[PDB]
C-alpha cells in the first residue's frame, strides 16, 4: 500500500543518489583539487600533545628562520579548552622577532591581554570585527550592559620589526563583514596580515578547513 | 629569496600526517574533498580487497568486525565494492570469494560491456 | 521522512545512509 | 533615495538631538580647579554612580595632552566610589597602562563601547571621484546633516596615521567598582556596543555633539537611579572629570574643570 510505494521511492532515491556518489568518487579519483591551496601546511594535532621541538627544528631547517605572525583564536572557556593551558603554549621558542594575533571574547579581553605580556610581548594594536547583517546593517546581539556587535583581535610585538620586512601605515583596525557560517573569522584578517607581512613565515593555532591559506602553517585537531 | 612551494613540500613531509600528503610532500586533495572522519584510505582499500579475497561477497559484518576496526560503514563498504567489480548493483557475485586478478578481468569484462552496448556510466554499467 | 534527509547539508553518503536505514525499517515493518 | 548604508548606518543622528544647558542652578555642580590629580574630589562630591573621565592622551611630543603619570596622581577615594563604573577614553598604545593603573585602584574591565570613525573628508572625494556638491565642507556637512550616499563605507573610514595598523576607531572603556554591601541597578542591552559616528580628517579625537549625547544617554539608560530627580538634588551621582563647555553642563551630573 502506502509503504509499498514509499519502499518503491525510496528505491529510486537510492538508485539516483547513487549515481551521484559514483560520479563523485570518479571525479576525485581523476585529479580534481579541493579549495584548499596547494601551499598549505596542515597539521592534525591537540596543542596539549603537539611536540612544538619538532616544528622548531622543521622551521629552522627548511626556511633558516622563525615564524613572522602568530595567529590565535582560542577556544575560551564560556571545544572550551582552559585559560592556564592556553597560556603554556610555548610561543616564547616560537618567535623571536614579529607579531601575535589573539581574537578575545568580551569575557576574556584582560585574560587575552595578560597572556599576551606574559609571553613576552607588548601590546600595541588591536582589530576588531564589527558583524554585518545582508543590508549593510549592524548585527545586533546580546550581553549583559550593552549589545555586543563585535569581536576583538590583539595584537603584540617582538623584537625590531623594522629591519627590512614589515611594512608601516597598512590596512585597518575596523574589520565590517557579515558573520557568515559558526564562529569563524573573516578572510579579511589575512589580507591584513599579508599586507603587513608580504611573503611570510606564518603559523595558525586552532584552526580548521577554512583557515588553510597559502604560505600558512595551520595546526588545529579537526584539520 | 625562499622557493615556497618546496618549502611547502618539505614541511609537508616533515609534520603533516600520512593523510594530507602523497608520499613527496604534494598535497593530498581527497582529504579535503571529503568530510573530516570519511576519507578511504588507500589502506582501507586494500583492506577491503583483502577481505573479498579472504571472505565472501555481500558479508560485511565479518569485514567489519575484523578487516578494518570496528568503525565502517556497512553502506560504504557496499559502495566501494560494488565500483571494485565495476557494476552497480551487487548481486550476481553474492557468496562469491573473489581475488585481485578475477577482480580486475570481472572490472575489465563490465567496463568492456558498457562501452559495446553504449550504457555506462562512470565505473558502473547500468545496474 | 524524505524530506528531512534530502538537505543541503548533508553528503552523498550521509543520504545513502539515511535511506538504507529508512527502507531496512520499511522492510522490517513489512515484514 | 535613503537607503545607502551611510544613510542607514546615521538614523540616531536624526534621532538624537541634544538638549540645552540647564538653566536653574540646583540640577548640577560646576567646579573648577587647576590640577584634578592633586585635587581630592572626595570634598566635592559623594556616593557617584558614574565617573566619566574625558582625558585627552599626548602620546607625542609634540602636541598637547596628559599622561599615564596624570592618571596615576589623580587620587579616586574609596568612598568616593563604591558603586560606580568609571567611562574613560583609551587608546591602542597606552591601554595596558590605563588597565593597569585603574586596577591597581580597583576597578575591573567589564565593557567595551567603540564608536567607528567615518570620515566627512572621504565621503566627499569619493563622492566628487564618482561625479550641487562643490561648495561644501566636511564641518558643514557634520552640522547640516547633508551626507552623501555610500554602500560601501569601508573606503571612508578615517584611516590615521599609525606605526602598525591605521587607527579608524575610538575607544571608550568601562570599568567598574564592586561592592558586596550595597547594589547597582542597571538596564541591560538597552545600547549597541558600537555605534557610528561621523568625524574630520584634521581632528580624529573630537567626537560630535550628537555623538556625546549618544554616550551620554547611553550612560544614563543605563544607570537609571543616577539620572536627575527629587531625591538626587544635592547629591547628584554622576561626575565628570574633564570638563569642556560643549555638553558637560547637564541635569545631574558634577561637572569639573581644569584651569577654567
Ligand atoms: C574557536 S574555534 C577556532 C577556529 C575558528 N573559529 C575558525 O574560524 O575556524 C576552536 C578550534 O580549536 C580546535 N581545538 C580545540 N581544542 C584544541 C586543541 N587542544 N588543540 C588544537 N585544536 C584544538 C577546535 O576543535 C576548533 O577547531
Amino acid at each position: 500500500k502506502g509503504l509499498q510505494g514509499l519502499l518503491q521511492d525510496i528505491e529510486k532515491r537510492i538508485l539516483h543518489y547513487k549515481q551521484l556518489f559514483f560520479k563523485e568518487q570518479n571525479e576525485i579519483a581523476n585529479g580534481k583539487r579541493s579549495m584548499v591551496p596547494d601551499n598549505s601546511i596542515p597539521i592534525c594535532s591537540d596543542v596539549t600533545k603537539l611536540n612544538f621541538q619538532a616544528l622548531i627544528d622543521a622551521q629552522m631547517r627548511h626556511a633558516g628562520k622563525m615564524f613572522d605572525v602568530i595567529m590565535m583564536a582560542p577556544p575560551w572557556q564560556l571545544d572550551s579548552l582552559s585559560d592556564e593551558k592556553i597560556q603554556n603554549m610555548p610561543i616564547q621558542s616560537l618567535q623571536q622577532d614579529g607579531f601575535i594575533f589573539v581574537w578575545a571574547i568580551n569575557a576574556k579581553y584582560r585574560v587575552t591581554i595578560k597572556m599576551i605580556e606574559n609571553w613576552g610581548y607588548k601590546l600595541v594594536d588591536e582589530i576588531t570585527w564589527v558583524k554585518k547583517t545582508v543590508n549593510g546593517k549592524i548585527a545586533k546581539g546580546h550581553g549583559f550592559y550593552l549589545q555586543h556587535a563585535k569581536e576583538s583581535c590583539l595584537i603584540g610585538v617582538k623584537g625590531d620589526v623594522d629591519n627590512g620586512r614589515f611594512k608601516k601605515n597598512i590596512a585597518s583596525d575596523v574589520i565590517f563583514s557579515e558573520r557568515r557560517g559558526q564562529s569563524q573569522k573573516p578572510e579579511e584578517i589575512y589580507q591584513y596580515i599579508n599586507q603587513l607581512c608580504p611573503n611570510g613565515n606564518y603559523l595558525e593555532i586552532f584552526a580548521r578547513r577554512n583557515n588553510l591559506h597559502d604560505n600558512w602553517v595551520s595546526i588545529g585537531n579537526e584539520l | 629569496p625562499l622557493d615556497f612551494t618546496q618549502y611547502a613540500k618539505n614541511m609537508r613531509k616533515d609534520l603533516s600526517n600520512q593523510d594530507i600528503c602523497l608520499e613527496d610532500g604534494a598535497l593530498n586533495h581527497s582529504y579535503f574533498l571529503t568530510k573530516k572522519g570519511q576519507y578511504w584510505t588507500p589502506l582501507n582499500q586494500k583492506a577491503l580487497q583483502r577481505g573479498i579475497e579472504l571472505f565472501g561477497v555481500g558479508n560485511w559484518k565479518e569485514i567489519n568486525y575484523d578487516e578494518f576496526s570496528g568503525k565502517a560503514n556497512i553502506v560504504e563498504l557496499e559502495l566501494r565494492t560494488c565500483m571494485i567489480l565495476g557494476i552497480n548493483d551487487i548481486t550476481e557475485y553474492y557468496g562469491k570469494k573473489i581475488s585481485e586478478e578475477e577482480q580486475e578481468e570481472i572490472k575489465k569484462s563490465n567496463i568492456a560491456k558498457g562501452k559495446k552496448e553504449n550504457k555506462l556510466k562512470d565505473n558502473i554499467y547500468q545496474k | 521522512t524524505l524530506e528531512d534527509i534530502e538537505n543541503e547539508k548533508f553528503t552523498n553518503l550521509e543520504i545513502l545512509t539515511h535511506l538504507y536505514n529508512l527502507k531496512a525499517e520499511i522492510v522490517r515493518r513489512l515484514a | 533615495p535613503g537607503e545607502d548604508q551611510l544613510s542607514l548606518l546615521l538614523k540616531w543622528r536624526s534621532s538624537y538631538i541634544p538638549p540645552q544647558k540647564p538653566t536653574n542652578e540646583d540640577e548640577y555642580k560646576k567646579i573648577i580647579c587647576k590640577d584634578i590629580s592633586s585635587e581630592k574630589l572626595e570634598q566635592h562630591a559623594g556616593d557617584v554612580s558614574a565617573l566619566f573621565i574625558n582625558i585627552k592622551w599626548k602620546l607625542s611630543e609634540g602636541q598637547s595632552g596628559k599622561s599615564i603619570e596624570d592618571l596615576k596622581k589623580l587620587a579616586i577615594s574609596d568612598k568616593l566610589i563604591n558603586n560606580g563604573i568609571i567611562f574613560i577614553w583609551s587608546e591602542k598604545e597606552i591601554l595596558s597602562q590605563i588597565v593597569d593603573v585603574l586596577e591597581a585602584k580597583g576597578f575591573n574591565y567589564i565593557e567595551n563601547f567603540m564608536i567607528n570613525q567615518l570620515s566627512a573628508d572621504k565621503a566627499l572625494e569619493m563622492q566628487r571621484k564618482n561625479q550641487i556638491w562643490s561648495d561644501i565642507t566636511p564641518e558643514q556637512c557634520i552640522e547640516q546633516e547633508k551626507f552623501p550616499p555610500n554602500n560601501y563605507v569601508q573606503d571612508i573610514f578615517v584611516n590615521s596615521e599609525y606605526s602598525f595598523f591605521r587607527k579608524s576607531k575610538k575607544i571608550l572603556l568601562m570599568l567598574r567598582k564592586f561592592n558586596k554591601d550595597a547594589q547597582l541597578e542597571l538596564r541591560h542591552q538597552r545600547t549597541s556596543d558600537i555605534f557610528f559616528d561621523i568625524f574630520e580628517q584634521n581632528k580624529p579625537n573630537d567626537v560630535s555633539k550628537k555623538g556625546m549625547e549618544f554616550v551620554y544617554k547611553m550612560i544614563e539608560t543605563l544607570l537609571p537611579k543616577a539620572n536627575y530627580s527629587e531625591e538626587n538634588k544635592g547629591a547628584f551621582k554622576m561626575m565628570e572629570l574633564y570638563a569642556d563647555d560643549k555638553s558637560q553642563p547637564r541635569k545631574g551630573w558634577i561637572s569639573v574643570y581644569e584651569q577654567e
